[PDB]
């Protein structure tokens, strides 16, 4: 959680507020202090490797948020967990030789 | 195993004769039920395993588990090449690497 | 010392589980019969899967709709584990129609009724809409057989169709199970317990007789000898 | 026409088009009485496109080499499965080349019905 | 391993002379369409496709299988190579 | 007691005795106090040279095949054979190491 | 789209070798094929085999003959691999006299003639008598499936008697290999091989199709649920 935090890669409400609006593009949240902020969303976008790296909302709207909450998520990212691969079932065992 | 048990099954005639095996083996405690060595395999990590082609068990347990696993950006996909004729240098007018 | 003829039975769990017992069988023969049964039906039973999908105003896969929380890769990815079952044998394909406006949660039985086409899993989650939101969407449905993936078949109806992987099987699950059974003074004498888990679009029961049939059908193979 | 199909009216492959190797994606005429100088798909390349870009002289913020009038850009997108011959590893050092995909019915399985997903040979601990 | 290859060895002195004879009477082969062969009609190397078996392109393989029949005769010094080129064609124009 | 190698192997494939139970088979003319695996790879080594005299010559059969063993057939058959020969019994060695791994457990 | 019907292909080597292609099959079924109707051959061929033998003057398997160069054990083991034919479907078990006295060699064809009964293979050899040797011996030979170990059956006509391993099976080895073909574009089909080694009774061609019988037979077990649980 903290490697995917410091990376800067995904996003976290800045205030405690509410969500306004959800998109997979935008995510509009209004805080306490009554002001609107919209965070746009990268998507798709082409690392210097070719990666694609895009950040998919967390959130749905009227959910409340507390600070520090994540808000999207972003590459190699699940609920805020780096997510570099997967969970496999797996045997350890020779198999034909292949 | 109470998943197995509640559902109406006993111990399979593949898990027995695996079970005889590691008893041979050495992996379980002569003297107790299938269900015990079957818990003692599974504490060691090991399960009884079937093949999917004949049906038949591995003649011993197998250790089975989750495993996190990531795929590396060397993919063959971007290193397959191949060549008959092409470009060739100015200088000493051979093939360009 | 023949055995006799062994006894079936049939014991069932709404349209997607089965349990089939025979017994008693001769020893080692429970696996005989079990594993070739379990392999065709993890292999070889048609049904049904999702081949095409269109969306208004999306172009290909790697694009998001304004008011959709979801990308087109999710929703794509949700809509691979729509169960449809056809009511006629002769249906070949289908296209089913969603129309929808946010705010809502855009699930399976949003889809307008097609005749003769069921869907037996109506909650699973879609897509979820926002206000200002819209989502219209024609998914092509198919029959078939096995795993084809969408640069296979590259199926599609109109121009800005996106071609989705099919996974036609309707079997989850296959599993056996060989106990210990005797009859009078003879021991050691199998009894074999096939668990089949199914998506409800097929049953076990219509599962496993199709498996013995194609059993049947290939063993027929053996019956012209040819010089070599 | 049929290799120009997906370009538009200003010679560029449009958006949602695929492409596969030896398609044109910006054409491209050169004085030789003009020869083709198109750009295309290299071999073992391809997938959909799904971005251009056209940056113009005189455009704000553009500082373009002398001599170019224009320049184009084209991103082209892939959905890349797993394959023969491509890497896996986990965090502990062990790596290799998947050499072998399996259907379901010939992996080993639980006696429950759960196959495996991935063996892995003991030799290499 | 190639059908015959120690009979092939054992047939020379190096196993460099070999490769030499080999190449030599695979071009010989290729420069003559085969028709200067010296297996019968039914020894002939042959290749399967969907049309049905038909010859062997591959000369070398003509070459090996010749010489394992031990028809031809090699060595250094046996005929001018203009006369031997010139009733070759003779033969087999 | 087993007549001959096919009946020690069929008792194999009936579970009556495993690959690695010391039994007593009869083989060329002789009464082996050895185990059905050991009577197995003999057989495998006498069908891939295609000579049963020979291979019985090249085994060592009261022994476990390991590296050092392998090779030193290897070498045997090499001389004895030709390398046509010596790649047919690789090849057989090959398959045969790997399909019984694969069983091993 | 389902594909074209398989090439079945037979080579057949006397009566005791075969071999069997079928070709191309759909990915996964070589094994699915060759696997149920290997065990089915090596388990469930009707065929059969020496049983029981007694020998006067011979009190175990361990013992010893006086006059016969071969212990006990040696003649057991020849019995084992005695080839009996029976031709009538009514006669299940035969009991073989053997009579023999002088320096001999005494084969299979020196075994009293019996009616419905054939030997298949008379020239295989039973022992040698020396000077002042005598084999009277009586072998009890029934019909079964598979193997089945003395002391499983233990079957003995009197009490001297000796139990015999019944190797029942006429079906000595059976093998068989699956290997990758392709027709046409498609390119992961199977083609299926299969070797059988029997003893002579039965021919590999007749083994392997009483196997593909038994299994569509087991087969037609999966259509009448009597019980309904």
């Amino acid at each position: 959680e903290r490697v995917v935090r410091d990376s800067l890669a995904a996003l976290y409400a800045e205030e405690d507020g509410e969500v306004a609006k959800v998109d997979g593009n935008r995510i509009v949240v209004r805080y306490e202090d009554g002001r609107l902020v919209e965070y746009p969303l990268r998507r798709f976008y082409r690392s210097n490797q070719g990666t694609a790296l895009d950040q998919r909302p967390r959130v749905v709207v009227g959910q409340r948020v507390r600070k520090g909450d994540l808000l999207a998520d972003g590459p190699a990212s699940e609920n805020g967990f780096l997510a570099l691969g997967q969970n496999v079932l797996v045997a350890i065992m020779p198999f034909d030789g292949y | 195993f109470g998943k197995r048990k509640g559902e109406g099954f006993g111990v399979d005639k593949r898990e027995v004769e695996v079970l005889r095996r590691a008893e041979k083996l050495g992996l379980v405690t002569p003297g107790k039920t299938p269900e015990e060595q079957l818990k003692e395999l599974f504490l060691q990590g090991k399960v009884v395993l079937y093949d999917g082609r004949t049906g038949e068990p591995i003649e011993g347990p197998i250790v089975v588990g989750q495993m996190f696993i990531m795929k590396l950006y060397h993919m063959v996909e971007d290193k397959m090449h191949a060549r008959s004729t092409g470009p060739y240098s100015l200088i000493t007018q051979q093939p360009l690497g | 010392s023949k055995l006799k003829a062994p006894v079936f039975t049939v014991r069932t769990q709404g349209r997607e589980y089965g349990e089939f017992v025979l017994e008693p069988l001769e020893r080692g023969f429970g696996v005989t019969l079990g594993n070739p049964l379990r392999r065709i039906l993890l292999s070889s039973i048609p049904g049904t899967a999702v081949t095409s999908v269109y969306i208004e105003d999306v172009l290909h896969e790697f694009s998001t709709i304004p008011g959709v929380k979801e990308d087109v890769v999710e929703i794509i990815l949700n809509l691979k584990e729509l169960v449809v079952r056809f009511l006629n044998p002769s249906l070949q394909t289908v296209t089913l129609l969603l129309k929808a406006e946010g705010p809502k949660e855009v699930k399976a039985r949003d889809f307008l009724p097609v005749a003769d086409v069921e869907i037996m899993n109506p909650d699973l989650h879609i897509a979820t809409l926002e206000e200002g939101g819209r989502l219209n969407m024609e998914v092509r449905v198919d029959r078939g057989v096995g795993y084809v993936p969408a640069e296979k078949h590259g199926i599609k109806d109109r121009i800005n169709a996106i071609p989705v992987d099919a996974v036609f099987s309707p079997v989850r699950r296959v599993a056996f199970q060989v106990e210990d059974t005797r009859l009078g003074q003879r021991t050691d004498l199998d009894k074999l317990t096939l668990r089949i888990w199914t998506d409800g679009s097929v049953t076990p029961l219509e599962a496993l007789n199709q498996a013995v049939e194609i059993l049947r059908e290939h063993l027929t193979y053996f019956s012209n000898p040819q010089a070599a | 026409e049929a290799a120009l199909r997906d370009l538009d009216e200003e010679g560029v492959v449009r958006i949602g088009a695929e492409v596969k190797p030896g398609d044109i994606l910006v054409g491209r005429t050169s004085f030789k009485d003009v020869k083709d100088t198109s750009l295309r798909v290299p071999p073992g390349e391809g997938g959909i496109v799904v971005r251009t870009v056209r940056l113009r002289r005189g455009d704000p913020g553009v500082e373009l080499k002398p001599g170019v009038r224009e320049v184009v850009r084209v991103y082209v997108a892939q959905k890349r499965k797993l394959q023969v011959g491509d890497k896996l590893a986990n965090r502990h050092g062990n790596k290799g080349v998947v050499a072998k995909i399996l259907p379901v019915e010939d992996m080993p399985h639980l006696p429950d019905g759960t196959p495996v997903d991935v063996i892995l040979n003991p030799l290499g601990v | 391993a190639e059908p015959g290859i120690d009979k092939l060895f054992g047939m020379v002195d190096s196993k460099y002379r070999l490769t030499v004879v080999v190449a030599k009477r695979a071009q010989q082969l290729l420069r003559h369409g085969f028709k200067n062969t010296v297996l019968e009609p039914e020894e002939r190397p042959k290749m399967q496709t969907l049309e049905g078996l038909f010859d062997d392109p591959n000369a070398v393989t003509w070459a090996m299988k010749e010489l394992l029949t031990g028809r031809l005769v090699f060595g250094e010094n046996l005929v001018p190579e203009d006369r031997l080129q010139k009733e070759m064609e003779r033969l087999y124009p | 007691v087993f007549a001959n190698p096919d009946e020690a192997l069929l008792a194999v494939a009936h579970g009556i005795v495993d690959l690695q139970d010391v039994v007593t088979v009869r083989y060329m003319g002789k009464r082996l106090e050895t185990s059905p695996g050991r009577i197995l790879f003999a057989r495998i080594v006498a069908e891939a040279v295609e000579d049963e005299k020979v291979a019985w010559e090249l085994i060592q059969l009261d022994v476990p095949q390991e590296k050092n063993s392998l090779k030193d057939l290897v070498y045997q058959a090499f001389l004895r054979l030709g390398m046509e020969k010596t790649a047919r019994l690789l090849d057989a060695l090959k398959y045969y190491g790997f399909t019984f791994s694969t069983t091993s457990g």
